[PDB]
RNA sequence: UGACGGAGCCAGCGAGUCUAACCUUGGCCGAGAGGUCUUGGUAAUCUUGUGAAACUCCGUCGUGCUGGGGAUAGAGCAUUGUAAUUAUUGCUCUUCAACGAGGAAUUCCUAGUAAGCGCAAGUCAUCAGCUUGCGUUGAUUACGUCCCUGCCCUUUGUACACAC
RNA sequence: UUAAUUGCGAUAACGAACGAGACCUUAACCUACUAAAUAGUGGUGCUAGCAUUUGCUGGUUAUCCACUUCUUAGAGGGACUA
């Protein structure tokens, strides 16, 4: 029959599932320049998958730089703490 | 965007084929004492400053 | 002896004066008692189609009926169950004497 | 300050909230003025609120909807798209989360950013049906200040809602990006582009 | 911070029980590709194998995949409930079995053929192509031919 | 005979009674402190009557509120209305009008719902639709 | 002061009591902890794996403290939820009776909940004192 | 503005056994359905505070016809009945298909209303995706018109009277 | 003019009847009456936990006392657009 609708997503650029080294130096030197950082920000600009930002967002919050302005349900808002 | 701030002083009545527009007698705050009639789509009662992008077009009942 | 007068009916006015007569017989002599307890009315509701056949716009009905229940609590020896037992019964309302 | 501690203690932050009026606990309602004199008396920012969740009697008559806080109107208009009907506890959660991003990025008062955005995305001219008798035909008319605010809020909500459809970005940042971009009058805004379409259509059919 | 690096042991694709097991996903869900293993059974297999559930399929040491594989082919020996198997009380012998990637489809054809050869209602309707559980077909099941 | 007052409050179908007696400043709901609401967003909505006028008038009273009925927001609206009416009741059996009248003016100056209950109630459902106004989908051909 | 189980938030107390149940696992560990689905409505077993039994015990004991008498069916109704019956709409489904039974009996073995008259269970006298001592701890941990 | 797993977790309408076997509390057994021994109730009293769901907070996940979605089937375990086979229904595992917002056209709606959410009752030995009611969360949009679809009164015209 | 031949008024018409309206039920208000362990509330005893310093959170029908704000009602009031 006829659908009158499109069927396509785009081009899935699948990326890091386990944190590597060549981008471990990247994250430690690139997110401290984010005035606004959250789960989605480094998903787009830093190109990070699902279960690595949450660890990385927990990484720096416990260790250093970025600070909990508002971490809450389904939204972890952090700033460029300096 | 050259606009003209105009405040209404009297509402004539709702017009149009479906009653979606209203005739209002409106005067401009700047360069006052000059009064024109204009159309309004949204709800207007009185003392409402509508942003008139063009201030030179005489309004009339619409079909 | 814990005589309790239970009254159920569908007519509020007829049940009211029966309680009034019972309570007026109670406040005479001595008969320290408890007044009328106002139980919530039990409202039956059977919803039925008005149409006897199947043809017609969907128009439902609701045949309701209200039951008013009030109980009268007495406390006295046999010298009033020769006296209270004289039922002041009107059509409709009923009485059930319950002791203890 | 007033350090009064009762039998049941309250955190000092809540005690601080009694100094000024409600304030959304972090965001000044004052020093926020609607730039356009047209939308004055219709964008309610003078009356403050702890939360944007009130059971107001706004729809009974014509103009009590104007006497409603602008922030609360945003939460109401964010409650759309079918399945997201009700759940006002959620709607204020994005509003609180989105309102925070307006503070972390573009560091001014987010309430000020909200009011200037709606005054910059409210259509000033619009077209209307006048087909009368003969297939179709448009004709341009004007927009009341109340309709300008209503259209402005609707465009911002639908734009962020559509841009959050099947996308990793949550509605919180999508609302924040849409409001910020519309605040500074950039072309990437869905609401700004829609305002251009309606004004151009009305201008052509003038 | 619970951050660890990778040395190169990650393999983007796996092959267990003669089927393709794609990596880049958690082990509990990457095993669902096997024909005959679902979310619950894969969770049960991973739980008894002690394979650190929060682990990607690629980032799995080879000594744990064989332990998982052996549980797949003999679940009842590793303290798995008898009620956690797809093929219970087999018509041939009666021992509680568990069909696998190639066994799930093949065994399915045998029981239909057994049903067909005995000329039962389910067997003949299966050959016909209609419903065999008693659904209505007057307005449903149209775009099938 | 220790000083005490009582009030009530409703939102849609809930009830909340505040036995505001003379105490050291304890505000509890169902045995829990006022700081433990449940929506965690309308916590400042129930914090309202605490903060419109100040905490100094709250230092000699203890408001104990028991709530039953309604949704979580309805319970919250019951609590805020009960404590607001509880505050005026304590000022309506002991303290002077200047304390009470500007208390009872300022509460309504911000919102009338603090003392006046919401008059709207659910409407009965009519046959032919899932709700009162709503109707089933009718069609021709 | 006068702090108690009602002077604490739910999430902090249950986690705190779960914390003061994992460090020494005195209560019990059933043999079928890793295979239950907690109900016929839930589609998946709990993802806590290692724990989730003292977490339920913490929630049950806290629920017992604020009440007087409950039952296993009462716990099943409370801990149940909506079930996605395929294309059919959702429906309320009770929890797994065996799970609440094992938790309730486990709380009896330690001495935190015992049987009560008029049927049902009730918080224990040793149970009340330790549960209240938990509240005095979790508040001061944040302090 | 999601799904899943934990916690918090609040309603209203209403029904319920006598010479029958109903609503079932509680304890025990079973992953579950369910079974078992008992208890309370002819009812504001006992089922039931119907501890309902949508809802909120912690986590798992990730923009992936994928942890979305559960049609289609295979095997097993129980309930109802004299009888279930073209599976009554319930429970467990496994198979994981169309569907990525829907074309001409069209339905309902002005406040607790729409919509989202579940519950009770009716049919009932068993079987709700139905209906009748109840409550929970709760928007935007008008305060007008006869343009479209129809109605009332008057004037007017008629070769209509089973009457455009 | 009204939701309404519902009214003002006009008037070879006058006086009327049915419908509508009026009426009934329900949802809202009553800190005013009658009350009430088959609904509750507060208090006095018994008793538990935390801190003990002054309190808070509870359990308890034969421990009793007082009340009807919330819970139900019956008789009534209130709304007429002032």
């Amino acid at each position: 029959k006829k659908k009158w609708s499109k069927k396509s997503m785009k081009d899935r650029a699948q990326h890091a599932v386990i944190l590597d080294q060549e981008k471990y130096d990247r994250i430690l030197k690139e997110v401290p320049t984010y005035r606004y950082v959250s789960v989605s920000v480094l998903v787009d600009r830093l190109k990070i998958g699902g279960s690595l930002a949450r660890i990385a967002l927990r990484h720096l919050e416990k260790e250093g730089i970025i600070k909990p302005i508002s971490k809450h349900s389904k939204q972890a808002i952090y700033t460029r703490a300096t | 965007t050259p606009v003209t701030l105009a405040k209404v002083i009297k509402v004539l009545g709702r017009t149009g084929s479906r009653g979606g527009v209203t005739q209002v007698r409106v005067e401009f705050l700047e360069d006052t004492s000059r009064t024109i009639v204009r159309n309004v789509k949204g709800p207007v009662r009185e003392n409402d400053i509508l942003v008139l992008m063009e201030s030179e077009r005489e309004a009339r009942r619409l079909r | 002896i814990k005589i309790r007068i239970t009254l159920t009916s569908t007519k509020v006015k007829q049940l009211e004066n029966v309680s009034s007569n019972i309570v007026k017989n109670a406040e005479q002599h001595n008969l320290v008692k408890k007044g009328p307890v106002r139980l919530p009315t039990k409202v039956l509701k059977i919803s039925t189609r008005k149409t006897p056949n199947g043809e017609g716009s969907k128009t439902w009905e609701t045949y309701e009926m209200r039951i008013h229940k009030r109980y009268i609590d007495l406390e006295a020896p046999v010298q009033i169950v020769k006296r209270i037992t004289q039922i002041t019964i009107e059509p409709g309302v009923d009485v059930e004497v319950v002791v203890a | 300050f007033t350090p009064v501690v009762l039998a049941t203690p309250i955190p000092e932050e809540v005690q601080q909230a009694q100094t000024e009026i409600k304030l959304f606990n972090k965001w000044s309602f004052e020093e926020v003025e609607v730039k356009d004199a047209s939308l004055v008396d219709y964008v309610q920012v003078r009356q403050p609120i702890f939360v944007a969740h009130t059971a107001g009697r706004y729809a009974n008559k014509r103009f009590r909807k104007a006497q409603c806080p602008i922030i609360e109107r945003l939460t109401n208009s964010l409650m759309m798209n079918g399945r997201n009907n009700g759940k006002k506890l959620k709607a204020v959660r994005i509003i609180k989360h989105t309102l925070d991003i307006i503070n972390v990025l573009t560091d001014q008062n987010p309430i000020q950013v909200v009011v200037d955005a709606i005054t910059n995305t409210g259509p000033r001219e619009d077209t209307t049906r006048v087909g009368g008798g003969g297939a179709a035909r448009r004709q341009a008319v004007d927009v009341s200040p109340l309709r300008r605010v209503n259209q402005a809020i609707a465009l911002l909500t639908i734009g962020a809602r559509e841009a959050a459809f099947r996308n990793i970005k949550t509605i919180a940042e999508t609302l924040a990006e849409e409001l910020i971009n519309a605040a500074k009058g950039s072309s990437t805004s869905y609401a700004i582009k829609k305002k251009d379409e309606l004004e151009r259509v009305a201008k052509s059919n003038r | 911070s619970l951050v660890v690096q990778e040395q190169g042991s990650f393999q983007h694709i796996l092959r267990l029980l003669n089927t393709n097991v794609d990596g880049n996903i958690k082990i509990v869900y990457a095993l669902t590709t096997i024909k005959g293993v679902g979310r619950r059974y894969s969770n049960l297999v991973c739980k008894k194998a002690d394979v650190d559930l929060h682990k990607r399929a690629g980032e799995l040491t080879q000594e744990e995949l064989e332990r998982i594989v052996q549980i797949m082919q003999n679940p009842t020996h590793y303290k798995i409930p008898a009620w956690f198997l797809n093929r219970q009380n087999d018509i041939t012998d009666g021992k509680d079995y568990h069909t696998l990637a190639n066994n799930v489809e093949s065994k399915l054809r045998d029981d239909l053929e057994r049903l067909k050869k005995i000329r039962a209602h389910r067997g003949i309707r299966h050959f016909w192509g209609l419903r065999v559980r008693g659904q209505h077909t007057k307005t449903t099941g149209r775009r099938r031919a | 005979a220790v000083p005490s007052v009582q009030t009530f409050g409703k939102k849609k179908s809930a009830t909340a009674v505040a036995h505001v007696k003379a105490g050291k400043g304890l505000i509890k709901v169902n045995g829990s402190p006022i700081t433990l609401v449940e929506p965690e967003i309308l916590r400042f909505k129930v914090y309202e009557p605490l903060l419109l006028v100040g905490l100094d008038k709250f230092s000699n009273i203890d408001i104990r509120v028991r709530v039953t009925g309604g949704g979580h927001v309805s319970q919250v609206y019951a609590i805020r209305q009960a404590i607001a009416k509880g505050l005026v009741a304590y000022h309506q059996k002991y303290v002077d009008e200047q304390s009470k009248n500007e208390l009872k003016k300022a509460f309504t100056s911000y919102d009338r719902t603090l003392l006046i209950a919401d008059s709207r109630r659910p409407e009965p459902k009519k046959f032919g639709g899932k709700g009162a106004r709503s109707r089933f989908q009718k069609s021709y051909r | 002061p006068g702090v108690s189980v009602r002077d604490v938030a739910a999430q902090d107390f249950i986690n705190a009591y779960a914390s003061f149940l994992q460090r020494q696992g005195k209560l019990e560990v059933p043999g079928y902890v890793d295979i239950v689905k907690t109900s016929s409505g839930n589609e998946m077993p709990p993802q806590d794996a290692e724990g989730w039994f003292y977490k339920r015990a913490a929630s049950v004991a806290r629920h017992i403290y604020m009440r007087k008498q409950v039952g296993v069916g009462k716990l099943n109704k409370l801990y149940g939820g909506a079930k996605s019956r395929g294309v059919r709409p959702y429906k309320h489904i009770d929890a797994s009776g065996s799970i609440n039974r094992k938790v309730l009996q486990a709380l009896e073995k330690i001495g935190i909940v015992e049987i009560s008259p008029k049927g049902g269970r009730r918080i224990s006298e040793n149970g009340q004192r330790d549960l209240d001592r938990i509240a005095a701890q979790t508040l001061e941990e944040d302090e």
